[PDB]
């Protein structure tokens, strides 16, 4: 149940996640519905993340590197002007190290195909396919938008457009990169990332 | 026109989430030395 309660990937989680316990349950004192930190999901499926040679890994290669989800748009003007930073902090702290530090997918908020191809050219990390409602799950989950269409469940817009978010294994919100939100450190709160304490386990 | 959706998280709802429990199993194990066996071999069976 983290960051949020109302969330489809969370309600999906809760669905396999209950459904399996109480399979075990008729199976076999046991505790229904499960505790959340007894709850284990897949957070990316087989097919969901692509690189930039367009081909797929699964999610078991996010293992050992800091992962950061990156909600971004082509036309946005904060997108525009983030890109080469986030481009530069990934170029420079991956190749100062004898070790993978730092891996970024990143996720669409762009309108169409085209354009969405014509964006992730430029970026060098991992992607998620635009048709791919992963795209929208993460989106609902993480509580990003450019503004309000889907409707929120009296939760609140916690990013706007672009946003880089650290992510867990579990789906937790590890820590916030503040470019947009309430404390606004545009291109420079990439330095709060702690690579060290957070890592995709 | 649209409700600008409240995003928000105190302090106290923020900065910490509960950690793991220390590991702590190390009592201090001492290897008694053996008693020095004892020959101060007494006065009658010494010389006599």
């Amino acid at each position: 149940s983290q960051p949020v309660f109302a969330s489809p990937l969370n309600v999906e989680k809760r669905r396999l996640n209950e459904e399996r316990a109480l399979m075990q349950a008729q199976k076999a004192n046991i505790q229904l519905p499960p505790n959340y930190g007894d709850m284990d999901l897949i957070l990316f499926p087989e097919g969901s993340l692509k690189n930039s040679n367009n081909t797929v890994i699964p999610q078991s290669h996010l293992k050992g590197k800091s992962v950061a989800l990156y909600f971004a748009d082509g036309a946005d003007p904060k997108c525009a002007s983030l890109l080469p930073f986030l481009l530069n902090y990934y170029r420079t702290m991956n190749e100062g190290g004898a070790n993978q530090k730092i891996e970024i997918i990143f996720v669409s908020l762009d309108r169409d195909r085209e354009a969405f191809e014509s964006h992730r050219a430029h970026m060098p990390w991992l992607s998620i396919d635009l048709e791919n409602p992963l795209t929208e799950i993460l989106k609902r989950h993480f509580r990003v938008m450019k503004e309000y269409e889907v409707p929120t469940y009296g939760y609140g817009s916690r990013t706007g457009v672009p946003s880089v978010i650290v992510i867990g294994s579990d789906g937790r919100e590890a820590q916030f990169l503040p470019i947009c939100s309430g404390l606004e450190e545009g291109d420079r709160a990439l330095l709060r990332w702690d690579w060290r304490n957070t890592k995709f386990a | 026109p649209p409700t600008l959706p409240f995003h928000g998280e105190s302090a106290y709802r923020t900065d910490y989430v509960p950690k793991p429990l220390p590991e702590v199993a190390k009592p201090v194990e001492v290897k008694l030395p053996p008693t020095l066996p004892f020959n101060a071999q007494s006065c009658y069976r010494s010389e006599y």
